[PDB]
């Protein structure tokens, strides 16, 4: 033929069949032992998610949400993702004492449901009403963005203490139980309005620590609705929403490390 | 074009002096007119040689920039700029990826260009050396007056004059001469002075006395002649053009390189476009379809391989430089290993090029002297009183002297003023009797008759050094038979005795044997003149026989020859044991050529020519079956009337071939004949008459000390110490580097698979990219470099000089067996070890292997800063990318770890590491430096930006260890099978 | 620890780099030693 005879062509097939078969069987074996060394409830390493990311619902083309108020299908793209998220926070999804629980309607302290063990059933998560998100189809004019803190197993978000000076200096400082979120731009051509649990501009600490998908399915993380009823129009406004805390840090590279990058433009 | 120049020349030495003048419109006495000479100048053109048109270095460099790998790397470099252009227009990408990768790849092409350019070097100044043989000026007779002119202004027809010490300015017809002798070594390779006279003495113009040639010099006397040829039209000017004009051609090693380039280029374009369409079918945007292709290019092309080859060659050439063997062309480092036929000059190559005493006949006994340079033989006789009598004649009846200031150099190597035979005798006595000058001071010469054409003898009368005599001793030497007709007694073991027919017959026997050995034989005799008949003041007349020259006492015979170099016989046998055919090709006479052939082992004992059979059986040569003769001796005059097909039959039908009295073109023809049969041929030589053959040879080797400038220009290799044993070393080195290149190539190729497979699974699996493009270049250009080079220092696995020369048609540098092992077996195991570490990193950070399938869409989505892992955690864009790049880093390090084992297995093709050992210190160096480089690239701060290399946790380093070990075991088991059964299965499938 | 389990999300990449570079250097020196056993 090309290389060899039929007899040789066969033998080279019988070899590579057994050979690659063995190699596949060995590869799988090493994957088995790897998995055997891992927990079902907690990942081996967590230093790469460490400082929590802050992500929002409006799916930004490039950290930007520009549209026209005087146009219907101009914002119907951002309403798709906005709906996708809030559709999960339905009351019909949170039914019965299992696996949900009614928690303080005001920001409270942490809740420990034991260890990362299966020695108990599904760890009961705090309910969250999308109805706590006042004012927010969504904002056809002047968007109503929804913030979110990335989930990390066993992470206890710790707010800053009012020992020294603060950006939003001491205003509504629920020091003990709220992780604040203050959006900014100089360039003050807007109108910041925050909505959340208990009416505070933060995340209620009663939703922590997260026990993971395996130990807490259907779990709901707290949301923080932000509305920009800015009196300006037809210009790119670089708005940055920043979260503050002891376990919260940022990076010049990762522009989502505990903060937002939104470029709103109501070009109408 | 040069087929005309490969033919024997035609001349006009047969014409009379007068007749020759009519042909050139010339005067025998007055010479040309100033006006007629200038007319002929403009007509024929200058008496000069024009160098052939060369290829500029520009085109030579750029021709390498387009050879398979460079072509693919160019397509990659441009395709980078393509994707970059498409980006800069569509979505403003502030990145530098495609732009920088395009710059990097273009640089890789340029630098790789320098390496191949360095390897494909051609240092040739043939025509320049020939031009150096034309004198600046010549002496001509114009308008009846002699004047010096620019030799280029010399034309056919003018009257030229030459004298001892000057170069022949052009081909001349001798019309007048006085004691003129010439050095025709340019045409023959033999430096013995040849007389020139107006008389025609041979039909063959290269042998007649009435022609003098350009490229030669007058050694003594004076001559006048008419110019018959000028410039390019001279006999050796044509040889110049032939030699300088010959197409170089591709080396065996070069052909091998291009061959695997085709193979690897083939699989590259195959998988390249095979997966380019496979991606579009899967619905991949052309934006991405090209990005994957660039990666495929980088994965398939072994970026550092061609440069490795060059370095391995260079390092092999450095070792040979250290044995006095200079390599002018890097590729010639290997040709000697692939050589199946050596065509060797005799004089100054196989031989020392110096008349040396070989045997002596005295006391009715043949004695042999030591002919070797360094005198590696033994003594023959010292005791016999006869010896001292013969020794005295050899010293006394000798007019040769050592040049001043030689006392530092060895006797046999020092320059001597005199003819070759007298120098030989001088050096013979000086060696075994001490200072000859002393013997010539103790015995003052009073009268002598120098060797005469008519007398055929030379005699001398000396004052006997003996005090009790202080009388007159007569000594003489000459033609053995002439000396015999002048002897009455023979000095036997001390005492004289009558010359009976018995001893006279033993003389003839001794004389015939020595002459049969191709040796020049001389007779020696002396006579103690009677005291009473010769007073202490008796005057001797040299002009008229004033003393007896008959009834003298015969002392002995001495024989001499230009002997082989000490190492030559043994080197010839070694070449022949390695299955290399050795042919002699010489300008010298057949009797001498044949005798040295037997001396060095070109013609082995018992082997006969058709002429030998005929003489032994006493029958006509036509009655001899030529197939009964494995040896042959072909004279150039017969070679001339043979067609190439008939030359091919001679080459095919004889194992032991001697081509004697060959011209320079004839040497070229014999070389081409050998090549025509498909053989790789080496030429060894030292003369300008070897230049065409040396050029045409696959590898020409010139002698460094004895070699002429031309020969060393025409060669690929120079033996700086004239050590012929270096050929044996060269062939051995050549074979070793050929095997080691295979090892180094397999090693380099093996790591291509773990660079290809990640890109494929990236498409077919939709998982995060396991390894990056930059990461690949860190391997092929970084870590693999020193290890790959180090394989060039591997010792032989067996006695390589015991095997036959490779068949260049069947035995390739890269074959299917190499690809099967490197790509199908070992590289495949490396790929898995890479993937394993990849799955380990991701799974330990929260992304278990199961959830990875079909996630790249969301993984690469820059706007999703919340991807969910297996444990329900959310990752931003840059966070997961850090883990991904950490995966690139550990996959990279996995390659390094699996290359550890590969380096050790590529060490040997057959033998076990437990047999070959670990005595390669460069290889071990490679292991340490490779690992140091990898660690540095991972842990050095800032490398995460420039190369996207991230620090690895200690446990990460050990992921591929079980795969590294399986490689070592697998290959060790496999080679154990090879050795345990030379049959073929494992052998014919995987044996590189 | 409980709410004070910050060490769980921390890794000393600084020490690892220092050690990694020490090792790389020493492997580089060791290599020179073995190579220079004859040049
Ligand atoms: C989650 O809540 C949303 C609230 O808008 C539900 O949307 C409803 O969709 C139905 C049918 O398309 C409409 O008739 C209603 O007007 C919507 N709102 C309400 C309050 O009922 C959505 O269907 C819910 N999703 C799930 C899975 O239950
Ligand atoms: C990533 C995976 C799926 C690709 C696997 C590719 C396999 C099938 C390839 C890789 C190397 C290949 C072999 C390389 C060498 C030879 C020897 C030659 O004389 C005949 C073909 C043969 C035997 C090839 C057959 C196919 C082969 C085994
Ligand atoms: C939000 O909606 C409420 C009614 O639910 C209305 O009273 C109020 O004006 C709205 N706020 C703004 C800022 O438009
Ligand atoms: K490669
Ligand atoms: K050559
Ligand atoms: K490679
Ligand atoms: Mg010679």
């Amino acid at each position: 033929f090309l290389g060899r005879t039929g007899s040789s062509w066969f033998k080279i097939f019988l070899f590579y069949l057994i050979f690659y078969g063995c190699l596949a069987g060995i590869f799988i074996g090493t994957i088995q032992v790897l998995l055997l060394t891992l927990s079902d409830f907690e990942p081996k390493y967590q230093d790469r998610v460490a400082p929590p990311g802050l992500s929002h619902a409006p799916y930004a083309i490039k950290t930007e949400i520009s549209f026209s108020i005087s146009n219907p299908k101009s914002y119907e793209s951002f309403v798709k993702s906005m709906h996708k998220l809030m559709d999960l926070y339905n009351e019909s999804s949170q039914a019965g004492n299992s696996p949900f629980e009614d928690c303080s309607d005001t920001p409270a302290d942490y809740i420990k449901r034991g260890d990362l063990d299966d020695s108990q059933g599904q760890k009961k998560a705090c309910r969250f009403s999308r109805m706590w998100l006042k004012n927010c189809g969504y904002a056809e004019g002047k968007p109503c963005v929804v913030a979110k803190l990335n989930r990390i197993i066993g992470f206890y978000p710790k707010p800053l203490k009012n020992t020294t000076d603060l950006p939003e200096e001491l205003q509504a400082n629920y020091n003990q139980y709220v992780l604040p979120l203050r959006c900014a731009a100089r360039e003050k051509i807007g109108s910041i309005e925050y909505f959340g649990l208990g009416g505070y501009a933060g995340f209620p600490l009663q939703y922590y620590p997260y026990y993971g998908k395996r130990l807490q399915k259907k779990y709901l993380q707290p949301l923080l609705a932000i509305q920009f009823t800015n009196l300006t129009q037809n210009m790119e406004l670089r708005i940055e929403c920043k979260v503050y805390g002891e376990n919260i840090d940022y990076s010049e590279k990762d522009r989502f490390r505990g903060r937002f990058e939104v470029k709103i433009e109501v070009k109408s | 074009l040069d087929e005309l120049k490969k033919e024997v020349s035609m001349d006009d030495h047969k014409l009379s002096l007068d007749e020759l003048h009519n042909k050139y419109g010339t005067d025998l006495t007055r010479g040309l007119t100033n006006a007629r000479a200038k007319e002929i100048l403009a007509r024929d053109g200058p008496n000069s040689l024009t160098p052939p048109p060369t290829t500029p270095e520009w085109i030579k460099f750029c021709r390498q920039l387009f050879g398979g790998f460079s072509i693919l790397l160019w397509i990659g470099a441009i395709l980078c700029f393509l994707a970059y252009g498409i980006q800069a227009a569509t979505e403003d990408e502030p990145a530098n990826d495609n732009l920088y990768l395009g710059v990097v790849l273009s640089t890789v092409v340029i630098v790789t260009g320098c390496f191949s350019y360095y390897q494909e070097a051609k240092s040739s100044r043939i025509m320049d050396s020939f031009k150096n043989m034309v004198p600046q000026q010549a002496l001509v007779i114009r308008d009846g007056e002699k004047s010096t002119i620019n030799a280029e202004f010399v034309v056919a027809g003018d009257l030229v004059e030459v004298k001892g010490g000057d170069r022949i300015p052009a081909d001349l017809r001798i019309i007048s001469a006085h004691g003129c002798k010439v050095d025709n070594s340019s045409l023959t390779g033999e430096s013995e002075p040849q007389t020139r006279s107006p008389e025609f003495s041979s039909e063959n113009p290269l042998e007649t006395r009435n022609i003098a040639f350009f490229s030669t010099n007058c050694v003594e006397g004076t001559a006048r002649g008419v110019v018959v040829y000028t410039g390019d039209r001279t006999v050796m000017g044509r040889i110049a053009t032939l030699a300088s004009g010959l197409e170089v051609g591709r080396t065996p090693i070069a052909i091998e390189i291009e061959h695997f380039i085709h193979i690897i280029t083939g699989v590259a374009v195959f998988l390249g476009v095979s997966f380019f369409i496979l991606s579009l079918i899967l619905g991949y945007s052309w934006l991405e379809a090209v990005i994957f292709l660039i990666g495929i290019i980088v994965a398939n092309v072994p970026e550092g391989l061609l440069a490795t080859v060059t370095v391995c060659l260079t390092l092999t050439a450095k070792r040979m430089a250290r044995k006095n063997c200079l390599v002018k062309n890097l590729e010639a480092v290997e040709t000697l290993g692939s050589t199946s036929t050596i065509c060797s000059d005799k004089t100054g190559t196989l031989t020392q090029n110096r008349m040396t005493v070989a045997h002596m006949w005295f006391d009715n006994q043949i004695h042999e002297a030591d002919t070797t340079e360094n005198q590696s033989g033994a003594a023959f006789d010292k005791t016999s009183a006869t010896w001292s009598a013969l020794s005295r004649i050899a010293a006394l009846c000798n007019r040769a002297v050592f040049q001043a200031g030689q006392d530092n150099v060895p006797i046999l190597k020092r320059s001597v003023a005199g003819d070759a035979s007298e120098s030989a005798l001088l050096k013979c006595i000086e060696l075994c009797c001490g200072s000859v000058q002393g013997m010539r001071d103790r015995n003052p010469k009073i009268v002598e008759i120098p060797f005469n054409s008519t007398n055929k003898y030379q005699l001398s009368i000396h004052e006997n050094e003996k005090s009790s005599e202080s009388r007159y001793l007569l000594v003489m030497k000459g033609a053995p038979e002439r000396i015999l007709d002048r002897c009455s007694t023979i000095l036997l073991n001390g005492a004289e005795e009558p010359l009976k027919e018995d001893m006279k017959e033993a003389f003839q026997n001794a004389y015939l044997e020595l002459g049969g050995l191709g040796e020049r034989v001389l007779g020696f005799c002396h006579f103690a003149l009677p005291e009473d008949k010769y007073n202490e003041g008796y005057p001797f007349d040299a002009d008229e026989p004033n003393f007896p020259t008959t009834d003298l006492c015969f002392v002995g015979l001495m024989a001499m020859i230009d002997p082989p170099r000490a190492a030559v016989p043994d080197a010839v046998g070694k070449c022949r044991s390695a299955g290399i055919k050795v042919i002699m090709v010489t300008g010298d006479h057949p009797i001498t050529a044949k005798a040295i052939a037997k001396g060095v082992g070109i013609i082995s004992e018992g082997n006969e020519t058709i002429e030998d059979i005929a003489a032994r059986l006493n029958i006509p040569i036509g009655q001899v079956n030529p197939r009964d003769a494995k040896a042959c001796v072909v004279h150039g005059s017969d070679l001339k009337d043979l067609s190439t097909e008939v030359l091919d039959d001679i080459l095919h039908y004889h194992t032991e071939i001697v081509f004697a009295r060959t011209s320079p073109q004839q040497k070229l023809i014999i070389v081409e004949g050998c090549q025509r049969q498909g053989a790789i041929v080496a030429v060894t030589g030292d003369g300008v008459n070897d230049s065409p053959a040396l050029k045409k040879a696959d590898i020409g080797v010139a002698m460094g000390i004895s070699g002429s400038d031309v020969s060393k220009q025409a060669a690929d290799m120079i033996l700086l110490d004239d050590n012929f044993a270096s050929i044996v070393t060269g062939v051995e080195e050549g074979r070793l580097i050929f095997d080691n290149l295979k090892k180094s190539i397999a090693y380099t190729l093996t790591s291509n698979i773990p660079e290809i497979t990640p890109f494929l699974v990236f498409i077919i699996g939709n998982v995060p990219l396991p390894l990056g493009t930059v990461t690949i270049l860190c391997i092929d250009l970084g870590t693999d470099m020193v290890p790959a080079i180090s394989l060039a220092y591997e010792q032989a696995e067996s006695d390589i000089m015991k095997r036959q020369p490779r068949n260049p048609k069947t035995d390739k540098l890269v074959n299917e067996r190499l690809i099967s092992m490197a790509y199908g077996q070992i590289g495949m195991i490396q790929a898995l070890g890479g993937f394993f570490s990849y799955f380990v990193i991701l799974a330990e950070n929260g992304f278990l292997p199961m959830d990875l399938i079909g996630k790249r869409v969301r993984w690469d989505d820059r706007w999703i800063s919340d991807v969910e892992d297996s444990f329900g955690q959310q990752w931003t864009y840059e966070q997961r990318k850090i883990v991904e790049f950490t995966c690139h880093t550990s996959f990279f390090i996995s390659i390094v770890v699996v290359q550890w084992a590969d380096l050790i297995i590529c060490k040997t093709r057959r033998n076990s590491i437990f047999q070959q050992g670990m005595k390669n210190k460069i290889l071990i160096f490679g292991l340490f430096e490779e690992t140091a480089l990898a660690a540095f690239l991972s842990y050095c701060p800032g490398t995460d930006v420039a190369l996207r290399m991230y620090p690895l946790k200690p446990s990460w380093w050990f992921c591929a260890f079980p795969y590294s070990l399986i490689i070592f075991l697998y290959d060790e088991m496999r080679r154990f099978i090879i050795r345990r059964s030379p049959g073929g299965w494992v052998e014919q499938e995987t044996y590189y | 620890e409980g709410p004070d389990n910050d060490e769980r999300f921390t890794y000393d990449y600084y020490r690892l780099r220092v050690v990694g570079l020490i090792v790389a250097a020493v492997l580089c020196v060791i290599g020179i030693i073995i190579l220079l056993a004859g040049k």
